[PDB]
């Protein structure tokens, strides 16, 4: 009935399955927006951000591609955007990261209008890992992801402005 | 009937002492709930700035934009940290928690499913309400003397311009 | 009563407030008697700001001269807003936003007084403040209505006076005993 | 369905998003949809007027075009607090 995070506001009631909860959502974006949308939405904030955390962290680090293409060879992190679509690259990257996108719209779209589809789920197991699992142990690890998800929109929105402001590679 | 619902109807003395000359509470009945969360938040931000108008005219935080060379008594702490930083991280944490917390939390206070003043720090709290009652007396009378006090401080350091 | 400069019972020649119910043909074109009892407490309090306003800022004779020191400097009223609303911006936005917040608040919590629909007595906008209803009696708050009722008519009629002055120069004799 | 009686619409006719938002949430969105708008409108006046930021259209920025839009969201915005309002949020 009480908040857990929050002890002295109420429990928002609205998440209650959603295995990362902790009654935290003061505003209450869960009382008005639909749950499925908002937990898809921080899923997918969060896998962004552990990939943008890791490449920020190694592009600091020295670590090019090798051989390095034409346009790329003196610059960091806080400068490999508008370097790279020079280049060509992340033209392409935007490309099959939109038809991904697309893809994945149909997705959400049919979620919010039933179909079952869990947010945050695509069909990407390849290595196994959840081989006849049980679901408090699937529930487990998906509250790893959205733990450390949470931590790399932290740490990443921490790192960007640390390097830009500062003016810094990562090793600050 | 707010002395009834609330608490807080006393003196300096201890007697009882029903203060509405203007009736405000019973012509604006539905904000009495907000009148005491607003009166403990002005209670206990001018409980902290009286301590912290007489710390600072002996104590700086150790740093040198903080220090005694830089700010000369305690009133020129405002206006000299404006463009330095301090002023704008204070007004971001604190504007943070008034739209993050402070306001979740006196909406839940009009629904009714949480008492004004209470933000959690439940620790030192004694249970039999009336003690606990007692306590919030405490935290009222010594709330509405430095409502005055801070007054006091912050009118008479700029027109004589000494400290303490 | 206020009825007891006008006989005794309730004065309207022109019949103004049997408008609406008086034939069938414009439904809801004209206002029922609580939006038109709602903006003569209004015109009338705005007026008796209005007229104390000129009165308090004409620096000639028998009307006495104040002044704000940072406000502009014309004791011409007819252009005096002109004036404040170019070198002081900022409070006269704060002065417009806090009447147009109050002005929307006034019938935002009520209903529809121009179709008698409003739950609210008219006039009352919540601003009572110190006391008074709780502390007088009922038949001194009655006769308090009264009185803001009279002077808010009596300084209506004091502003059409400086508006008819204005506009043609010879409308009231009696303001030309003043100077 | 979305037929409605009386002095007010219910709660329905804003969408499944705004229908579940306190009518004080929506007010002071709507005021500072409108202050954003107006500053984006002052902003973008003083922009043309500037003799080194108006040509080729460098008066018209992104951050403005986007603020001015908040108009038409504070209309809104102010429209469905009085609707929450009146049927208790
Ligand atoms: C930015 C993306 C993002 C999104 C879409 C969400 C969404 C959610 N969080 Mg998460 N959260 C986030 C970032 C995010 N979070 C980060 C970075 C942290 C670490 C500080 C957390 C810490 C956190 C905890 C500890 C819990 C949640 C919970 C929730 C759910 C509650 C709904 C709510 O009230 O807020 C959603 C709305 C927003 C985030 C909008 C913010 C934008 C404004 C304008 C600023 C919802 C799925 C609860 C939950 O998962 O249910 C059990 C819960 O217990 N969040
Ligand atoms: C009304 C609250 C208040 C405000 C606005 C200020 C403001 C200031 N203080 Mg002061 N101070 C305060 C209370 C306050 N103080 C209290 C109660 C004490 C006694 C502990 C002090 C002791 C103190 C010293 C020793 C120094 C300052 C200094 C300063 C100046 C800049 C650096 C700073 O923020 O200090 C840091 C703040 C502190 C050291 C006080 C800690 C805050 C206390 C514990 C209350 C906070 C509890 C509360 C739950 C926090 C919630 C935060 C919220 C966002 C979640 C700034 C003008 C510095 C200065 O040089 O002045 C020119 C300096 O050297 N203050
Ligand atoms: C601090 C920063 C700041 C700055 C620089 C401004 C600047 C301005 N504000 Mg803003 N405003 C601010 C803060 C600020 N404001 C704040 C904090 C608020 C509250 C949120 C507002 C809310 C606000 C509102 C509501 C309005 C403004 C307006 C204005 C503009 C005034 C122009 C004017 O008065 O011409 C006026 C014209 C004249 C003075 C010329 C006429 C003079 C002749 C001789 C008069 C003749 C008599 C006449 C015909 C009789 C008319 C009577 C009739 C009006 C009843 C100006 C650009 C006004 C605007 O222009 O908006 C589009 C406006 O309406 N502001
Ligand atoms: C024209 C469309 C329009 C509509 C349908 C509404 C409707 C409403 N307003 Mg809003 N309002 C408007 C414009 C409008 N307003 C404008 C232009 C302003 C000045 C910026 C406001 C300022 C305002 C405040 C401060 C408040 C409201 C409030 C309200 C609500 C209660 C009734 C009331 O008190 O408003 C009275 C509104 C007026 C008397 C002004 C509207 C008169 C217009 C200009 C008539 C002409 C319309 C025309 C055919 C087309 C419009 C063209 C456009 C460019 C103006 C109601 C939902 C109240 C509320 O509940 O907010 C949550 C409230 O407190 N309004
Ligand atoms: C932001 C907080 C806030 C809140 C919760 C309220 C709430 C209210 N105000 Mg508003 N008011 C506010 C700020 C606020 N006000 C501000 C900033 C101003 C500008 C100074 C006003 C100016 C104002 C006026 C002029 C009026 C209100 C009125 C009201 C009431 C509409 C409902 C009602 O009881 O009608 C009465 C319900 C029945 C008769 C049933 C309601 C209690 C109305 C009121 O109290 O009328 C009696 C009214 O006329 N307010
Ligand atoms: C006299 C002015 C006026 C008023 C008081 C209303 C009132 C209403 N409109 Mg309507 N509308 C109007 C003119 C008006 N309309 C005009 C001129 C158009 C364009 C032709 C529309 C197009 C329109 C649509 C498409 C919808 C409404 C809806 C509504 C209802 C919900 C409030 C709302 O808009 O959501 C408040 C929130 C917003 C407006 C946010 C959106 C921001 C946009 C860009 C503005 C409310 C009864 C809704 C409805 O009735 O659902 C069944 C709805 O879906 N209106
Ligand atoms: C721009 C102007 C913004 C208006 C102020 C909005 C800030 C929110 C606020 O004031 O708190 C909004 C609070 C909320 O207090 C109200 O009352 C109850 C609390 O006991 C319930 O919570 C109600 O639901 C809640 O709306 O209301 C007040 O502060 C009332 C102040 C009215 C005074 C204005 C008249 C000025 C003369
Ligand atoms: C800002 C997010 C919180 C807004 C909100 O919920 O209002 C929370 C509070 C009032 O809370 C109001 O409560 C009412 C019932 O008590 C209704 O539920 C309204 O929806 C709710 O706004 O508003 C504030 O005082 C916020 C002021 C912040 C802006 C200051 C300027
Ligand atoms: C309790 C709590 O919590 O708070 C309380 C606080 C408070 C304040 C007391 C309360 C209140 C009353 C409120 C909030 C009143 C607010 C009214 C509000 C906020 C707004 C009306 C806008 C009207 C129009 C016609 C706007 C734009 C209309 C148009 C046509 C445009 O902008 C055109 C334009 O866009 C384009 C098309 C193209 C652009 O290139 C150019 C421009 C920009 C020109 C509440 C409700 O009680 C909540
Ligand atoms: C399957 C279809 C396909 C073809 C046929 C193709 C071809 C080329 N890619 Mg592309 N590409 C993807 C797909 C395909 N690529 C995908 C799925 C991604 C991840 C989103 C991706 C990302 C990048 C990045 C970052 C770069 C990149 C490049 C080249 C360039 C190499 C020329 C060479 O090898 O000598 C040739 C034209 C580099 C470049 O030089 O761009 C100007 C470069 O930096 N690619
Ligand atoms: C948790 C996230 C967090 C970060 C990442 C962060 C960062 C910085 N803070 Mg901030 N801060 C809080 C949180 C955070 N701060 C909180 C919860 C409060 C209490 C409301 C608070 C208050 C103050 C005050 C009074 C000052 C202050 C400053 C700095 C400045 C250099 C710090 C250093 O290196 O010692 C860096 C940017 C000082 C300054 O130099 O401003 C120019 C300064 O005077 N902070």
């Amino acid at each position: 009935k009480q908040s857990q995070a929050l002890p002295f506001l109420p429990y928002p009631e609205n998440l209650s399955g959603y295995v990362g909860d902790a009654g935290f959502d003061p505003l209450r974006f869960s009382d008005y927006f639909p749950m499925d949308y908002l937990r898809e939405a921080e899923i997918k904030h969060g896998r962004i951000c552990m990939l943008a955390t890791v490449g920020w962290i190694a592009v600091d680090m020295g670590l090019r591609v090798y051989p390095v293409p034409a346009g790329l060879e003196g610059v960091t992190a806080a400068t490999a955007h508008d370097a790279s679509v020079a280049q060509g690259g992340l033209g392409q990257v935007f490309g099959w990261v939109a038809v991904a996108e697309m893809a994945s719209w149909i997705g959400v779209s049919q979620m919010l209008q039933g179909s079952g589809r869990e947010p945050g789920y695509f069909g990407f197991d390849p290595l196994g890992l959840m081989k006849g699992k049980s679901e408090a142990e699937v529930n487990n690890m998906k509250l790893k992801e959205i733990k450390n998800g949470r931590l790399a929109m932290l740490a990443f929105s921490g790192i960007c402005t640390q390097s830009v402001l500062f003016d810094k590679t990562f090793p600050f | 009937s707010v002395f009834d619902n609330y608490v807080g109807a006393k003196d300096f003395r201890g007697a009882e002492f029903k203060f509405d000359p203007l009736k405000l509470s019973e012509t604006y009945e539905p904000f009495q709930g907000w009148f005491r969360e607003s009166e403990l938040r002005h209670g206990r931000t001018a409980m902290l700035a009286v301590v912290g108008y007489i710390a600072t005219d002996f104590v700086r935080i150790p740093g040198e934009m903080y220090s005694f060379e830089a700010i000369p008594k305690s009133a020129d702490a405002h206006d000299a940290l404006i463009a330095s930083g301090p002023m704008s991280q204070l007004l971001l944490w604190i504007g943070l928690f008034d739209l993050v917390v402070t306001a979740p939390a006196v909406q839940a206070m009009g629904k009714g499913e949480r008492e004004p003043g209470d933000f959690g720090l439940k620790w030192f709290a004694p249970s039999s309400k009336d003690a606990f009652d007692k306590k919030r007396e405490a935290e009222l009378l010594n709330g509405r003397l430095a409502m005055f006090a801070i007054g006091g401080i912050a009118t008479q350091s700029v027109l004589n311009g000494h400290g303490f | 009563t206020g009825f007891e400069e006008v006989g005794g019972k309730p004065w309207d020649p022109l019949s103004l407030g049997k408008l609406e119910d008086a034939n069938d043909t414009f439904p809801n074109m004209f206002p029922k008697s609580q939006y038109l009892q709602e903006s003569e407490i209004k015109h009338g309090r705005m007026c008796m700001l209005a007229w104390t306003g000129v009165w308090a800022t004409h620096v000639g004779g028998m009307g006495l001269g104040m002044h704000i020191p940072g406000m502009p400097v014309e004791s011409d009223w007819t252009k005096a807003l002109g004036v404040f609303a170019a070198e002081q911006p900022a409070l006269f936005g704060a002065i417009l936003l806090f009447i147009s917040i109050a002005e929307g608040e006034s019938v935002g919590h009520s209903g529809d007084n121009w179709r008698n629909m409003s739950t609210k007595e008219p006039g009352n906008l919540g601003f009572d403040w110190m006391g008074l209803t709780k502390k007088l009696s009922e038949e001194k708050v009655a006769r308090y209505k009264i009185v803001e009722l009279k002077n808010g008519r009596a300084a209506m009629i004091a502003m059409a006076s400086l508006f008819a002055m204005e506009a043609i120069p010879g409308s009231v004799p009696i303001m030309n005993v003043f100077n | 369905d979305m037929t409605w009686e009386g002095e007010y619409p219910p709660s329905k006719v804003l969408g499944p998003i705004m229908s579940k938002m306190p009518s004080g949430l929506l007010g002071l969105i709507s005021i500072a949809c409108a202050a954003v708008c107006a500053y984006s409108i002052a902003q973008s006046g003083v922009l043309q007027q500037q003799p080194g930021a108006y040509e080729n259209g460098s008066w018209v920025k992104w951050y403005y075009v986007l603020g001015s839009f908040g108009g038409p969201l504070a209309w809104g915005t102010h429209v469905a607090s009085w609707i929450q309002r009146k049927n208790g949020m």
